[PDB]
RNA sequence: UACCCGCAGAAGAAGCACCGGCUAACUCCGUGCCAGCAGCCGCGGUAAUACGGAGGGUGCAAGCGUUAAUCGGAAUUACUGGGCGUAAAGCGCACGCAGGCGGUUUGUUAAGUCAGAUGUGAAAUCCCCGGGCUCAACCUGGGAACUGCAUCUGAUACUGG
RNA sequence: UUAGCUAGUAGGUGGGGUAACGGCUCACCUAGGCGACGAUCCCUAGCUGGUCUGAGAGGAUGACCAGCCACACUGGAACU
C-alpha cells in the first residue's frame, strides 16, 4: 500500500587510529499516493542495511497536506540552504517535470500536474527538505476561509 | 502608374496568384500597395478558389487604374457566373 | 526614512502577527484607513480606530487561528523608488487567486476580483498573502 | 525506414506482447520471453530512473514502426493540439491509416498491414493512399479496391481477427471487405498498462 | 485642438528666437522607473517678450531655419 | 541592487 | 509531365556510431603507465567490460558521426530572479551641488497612470479554424496577434505641479 | 585609458538660389551654439518587418522573401 524510491547513495567515511572506516548514508522517501509522505535518513554499515535503516524511520514523520485533484492549490516558495524551491501548479494531464530529487517526493503523494525548478544548490538532501517544509505552509481554500470566514464562491 | 495586376505566389509547379494594386516601376512580388483578392489556376473548379470584390474595384477603376488582360478576363467572367 | 509609510504599516502588521501581540499601534493618515478598513472587509483583521486629531493615531486589532498568524506574509510590490501599474486586464493574482491584490483606482481602493465588476487598473499597493 | 530484424527479440528485450504476430502459435512456445537477447540475458539488469522513460517510448515505437524523426513530429503536433497531451498522442498513433486496417483484420500482423496499405489495395473513401502514414479522418468508410480482394492475405487474415476481442469505434464488414473509422478513440478504449506520461516527459526537458 | 507642447525657457540671447527646454516622464524600457527626458528645442520669439524661466505655450509651424521648426503662442507666466 | 544604480550604468555583461 | 493501365520475379535497392559512470548496452583475448584512449571524471607497469581485436548488444537511419559557431542549461551581470562580518566585494572618514526620494490636511490642475473610442502598426513569418497537392513538407482563405505610437472624451484614490 | 567642441559655426537683416521652406549661398549685424539626459574624437556595423534560442522576461543576429537607404574600378563635376 506504501509506495518507496530510493533517492541517493553516497559513501561517507570515518578517520580512526587505525585507518579509515567507512559507512554509507541513504535518503528514502515513502508515500500512500493520496497526500501523505514521509522521508527518513540512515546511517548504517552496509548498503542494504543503510537503506533499511531509512525505512524504519519512513513510517513516522509523515504528514499531511491538502491536494486538490492531484495537483498543487497555489505556486509556493521553497527556501532552505542552498535550495531555492519554486513549484507551480499545471493544467490537466502536463506530467510530473522535475529533477530526479523532486520526483521521488512528488509521486509518492499521487501528484501528476506541477512545474518544479530548484535554484543554487544541487545537494540532493537539501533539495527535498524545504519541498516537505514548502507543502506544510502551503495552505489550503478551506483553511483560509476557516479565517476569513465566508462560504461565498472562493470556496 | 497605378495599375491592376498578379502576383505570382505558391511553390514550384504549383502556380497561384495574389491580386493586388501596384506601381508599375515594382516588380511581380514587388511594393503594392493593398490586396484586392486571389486566383487559383490548378483550382478543380467545383469550389474555391476564385473570389474579388466589386467595390475595391470600382473605387480604383473610377480613379483610373489601367488593368492587364490576364486579370480583365477575371472581371469579364465575374457577370457571367454571378 | 519614514518615506513609505505604508511599508512602514506593513511592517507594524508582519511583526505583531508572529510575535502573538494582541493589538498594534502607528501613526494615522487617509491612505491608511483607506487600506484598513478593506483588510477589515476582507476577514484578515477585526477592527481599527482613530485617536487624536492633532496627531492622528491608528490602531489595529490582530487576528488568529490558534495562535497562529492570520496573514501569513505580505509583500511590498509598488514603492517610491520604483512605481508598478497594471491595467484593467494585467492585474497580477496572489496565490493563484487566493491572496488578494490591493489596488487602489479612482472609484476607490478595491480587489482585483473587485476590480473586474469595476473594469479600472492602477497601483499596486501589497500583495495580502 | 524500417526495422528488417527479429519481431520478437524486440519482445524479448522489453518483455511485453506487442502483437507483432498473428495468435495462432503462443508467445512462449517460440521464445524464453523474460530472456534479454544476448550474453547476459538471464542476469537481471538494474533499471534506472532514466530507463522507465526510454524502456516505454521503445515499447511503443516497435509497435507502430514510428522512427524517431517522425515520432517527434507526433509530438510537435501533440503539444500544439488542446486538451490531454497523452490523449493526443493516442490520437496520432490510432489515427495511422496501417493501424485502421491492422484494428480491423485484413492484415495478420502489422508489418503485413503496413504492406497491404503500402501496395496499393486500400481505398480512402473510393481513393488510393498508398503510404501508410496517413491521419484518418472521423466519419470516413475505408474498402478494398476490386483487384485485391481475390488476394489470399485478405482470406487468410478475416478469421484470425475474429477469434479476438475487435475494437468499440471500427465497424468490420467482411462479405464486402471494407470498414468504417467512426469516431475519435479515448484512453480507457486503448491499453491500459500503456503510460503516455513516461514518453512526454524524456521530450520534455 | 491643434499639436501644442509646454515647457519653460533655458535662453533667450538671441534676437527673435529663444530655447525652451521641455521635459517628459518615459517608463524605462527595462526596469519601468520615471526617467525626466530634456527636449530642447528653439522656439521662434516674435517681439523679444519672453525671459528666464517662464512656462510658456508653444505651437508646431513649418522649419523657419537650420534648427528651428516651433513658433511662440503667449506667456503662461513672466518673470516671477 | 538598486534600480535606480541601474539607470546610470546597467550590468556589464562579459 | 504528374497520374494511370499492363508485365516479370523478392528479384534492383542498409549503413554508421557506441558499449566505466554521466548515458541505452557485458563478457573474452592481446598489450603492460610503453603504445594508445579521452568532452568531463580520469583509464592501462601482470585479471583493463575504459587500449587493440573478437563475440554479442544498444541508439539512430539513407543517412550516421565529428569539428566550428549562437542561445539555453547559467538565478554564472540576477528588472523578472543574486550578493558584499570571515567564500570575490561597503570607498579611511566627513561636508555638499547636480540627480533620485520624501510626513500630514484641504482645494485645484489632470502631468504620470487608468477607462473608452478613432486613426495607424504594409504583405509575408508565428498562432486559431479551414481548404488544396495521394500524404507530409509546402502553398493558401479569413480571424487573432503585432502587448507599439498619435488624438479626443472621461474618472481623481495614489504619484507630480 | 575621449571633457570641452565649434567662426558659415548659432541667430537676424537684405540680396541670390532650387520644384518647395531653410546659412542652401553672399555682404552686414549680434556672440552666441552644442555638452555629463554623452557634445566631440576613435573603433565597429547597412537598418527594419523577422529568423533562432528561451516557460516568460530577456538573449544572439539580419542569408534566402519583402520594404527602405547607400553604392556601380578610384576621385571629382555637370549636361540631358
Ligand atoms: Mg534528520
Ligand atoms: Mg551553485
Ligand atoms: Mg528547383
Ligand atoms: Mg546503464
Ligand atoms: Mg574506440
Ligand atoms: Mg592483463
Ligand atoms: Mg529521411
Ligand atoms: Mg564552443
Ligand atoms: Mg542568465
Ligand atoms: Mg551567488
Ligand atoms: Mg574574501
Ligand atoms: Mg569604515
Ligand atoms: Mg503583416
Ligand atoms: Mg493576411
Ligand atoms: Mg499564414
Ligand atoms: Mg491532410
Ligand atoms: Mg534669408
Ligand atoms: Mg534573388
Ligand atoms: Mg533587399
Amino acid at each position: 500500500e506504501l509506495q518507496e524510491k530510493l533517492i541517493a547513495v553516497n559513501r561517507v567515511s570515518k578517520t580512526v587510529k587505525g585507518g579509515r572506516i567507512f559507512s554509507f548514508t541513504a535518503l528514502t522517501v515513502v508515500g500512500d499516493g493520496n497526500g501523505r509522505v514521509g522521508f527518513g535518513y540512515g546511517k548504517a554499515r552496509e548498503v542494504p542495511a543503510a537503506i533499511q535503516k531509512a525505512m524504519e524511520k519512513a513510517r513516522r514523520n509523515m504528514i499531511n497536506v491538502a491536494l486538490n485533484n492531484g495537483t498543487l492549490q497555489h505556486p509556493v516558495k521553497g527556501v532552505h540552504t542552498g535550495s531555492r524551491v519554486f513549484m507551480q501548479p499545471a493544467s490537466e494531464g502536463t506530467g510530473i517535470i522535475a529533477g530526479g530529487a523532486m520526483r521521488a517526493v512528488l509521486e509518492v503523494a499521487g501528484v501528476h500536474n506541477v512545474l518544479a525548478k530548484a535554484y543554487g544548490s544541487t545537494n540532493p538532501i537539501n533539495v527535498v527538505r524545504a519541498t516537505i517544509d514548502g507543502l506544510e505552509n502551503m495552505n489550503s481554500p478551506e483553511m483560509v476561509a476557516a479565517k476569513r470566514g465566508k462560504s461565498v464562491e472562493e470556496i | 502608374m497605378v495599375t491592376i495586376r498578379l502576383a505570382r505566389h505558391g511553390a514550384k509547379k504549383r502556380p497561384f496568384y495574389q491580386v493586388v494594386v501596384a506601381d508599375s516601376r515594382n516588380a511581380r512580388n514587388g511594393r503594392f500597395i493593398e490586396r484586392v483578392g486571389f486566383f487559383n489556376p490548378i483550382a478543380s473548379e467545383k469550389e474555391e478558389g476564385t473570389r474579388l470584390d466589386l467595390d475595391r474595384i470600382a473605387h480604383w477603376v473610377g480613379q483610373g487604374a489601367t488593368i492587364s488582360d490576364r486579370v480583365a478576363a477575371l472581371i469579364k467572367e465575374v457577370n457571367k457566373a454571378a | 526614512s519614514m518615506q513609505d509609510p505604508i511599508a512602514d504599516m506593513l511592517t507594524r502588521i508582519r511583526n505583531g502577527q508572529a510575535a502573538n501581540k494582541a493589538a498594534v499601534t502607528m501613526p494615522s493618515s487617509k491612505l491608511k484607513v483607506a487600506i484598513a478598513n478593506v483588510l477589515k472587509e476582507e476577514g484578515f483583521i477585526e477592527d481599527f480606530k482613530v485617536e487624536g486629531d492633532t496627531k492622528p493615531e491608528l490602531e489595529l486589532t490582530l487576528k488568529y487561528f490558534q495562535g497562529k498568524a492570520v496573514v501569513e506574509s505580505i509583500q511590498r510590490v509598488s514603492r517610491p523608488g520604483l512605481r508598478i501599474y497594471k491595467r484593467k486586464d494585467e492585474l497580477p493574482k496572489v496565490m493563484a487567486g487566493l491572496g488578494i491584490a490591493v489596488v487602489s483606482t479612482s472609484k476607490g481602493v478595491m480587489t482585483d476580483r473587485a476590480a473586474r465588476q469595476a473594469g479600472l487598473g492602477g497601483e499596486i499597493i501589497c500583495y495580502v498573502a | 525506414a524500417r526495422y528488417l530484424g527479429p519481431k520478437l527479440k524486440l519482445s524479448r528485450r522489453e518483455g511485453t506482447d506487442l502483437f507483432l504476430k498473428s495468435g495462432v502459435r503462443a508467445i512462449d512456445t517460440k521464445c524464453k520471453i523474460e530472456q534479454a537477447p544476448g550474453q547476459h540475458g538471464a542476469r537481471k539488469p538494474r533499471l534506472s530512473d532514466y530507463g522507465v522513460q526510454l524502456r516505454e517510448k521503445q515499447k511503443v515505437r516497435r509497435i507502430y514502426g514510428v522512427l524517431e524523426r517522425q515520432f517527434r513530429n507526433y509530438y510537435k503536433e501533440a503539444a500544439r493540439l488542446k486538451g490531454n497531451t497523452g490523449e493526443n498522442l493516442l490520437a496520432l498513433l490510432e489515427g495511422r491509416l496501417d493501424n485502421v486496417v491492422y484494428r480491423m483484420g485484413f492484415g495478420a500482423t502489422r508489418a503485413e498491414a503496413r504492406q497491404l496499405v503500402s501496395h496499393k489495395a486500400i481505398m480512402v473513401n473510393g481513393r488510393v493512399v498508398n503510404i501508410a502514414s496517413y491521419q484518418v479522418s472521423p466519419n470516413d468508410v475505408v474498402s478494398i479496391r476490386e483487384k485485391a480482394k481475390k488476394q489470399s492475405r485478405v482470406k487468410a487474415a478475416l478469421e484470425l481477427a475474429e477469434q479476438r476481442e475487435k475494437p468499440t469505434w471500427l465497424e468490420v464488414d467482411a462479405g464486402k471487405m471494407e470498414g468504417t473509422f467512426k469516431r475519435k478513440p479515448e484512453r480507457s478504449d486503448l491499453s491500459a498498462d500503456i503510460n503516455e506520461h513516461l514518453i512526454v516527459e524524456l521530450y520534455s526537458k | 485642438k491643434i499639436r501644442t507642447l509646454q515647457g519653460r525657457v533655458v535662453s533667450d540671447k538671441m534676437e527673435k528666437s529663444i530655447v525652451v527646454a521641455i521635459e517628459r516622464f518615459v517608463k524605462h524600457p527595462i526596469y519601468g522607473k520615471f526617467i525626466k527626458r530634456t527636449t530642447k528645442l528653439h522656439v521662434h520669439d516674435e517681439n523679444n517678450e519672453c525671459g528666464i524661466g517662464d512656462v510658456v505655450e508653444i505651437r508646431e509651424c513649418r522649419p523657419l531655419s537650420k534648427t528651428k521648426s516651433w513658433t511662440l503662442v503667449r506667456v503662461v507666466e513672466k518673470a516671477v | 541592487a538598486t534600480v535606480n544604480q541601474l539607470v546610470r550604468k546597467p550590468r556589464a555583461r562579459k
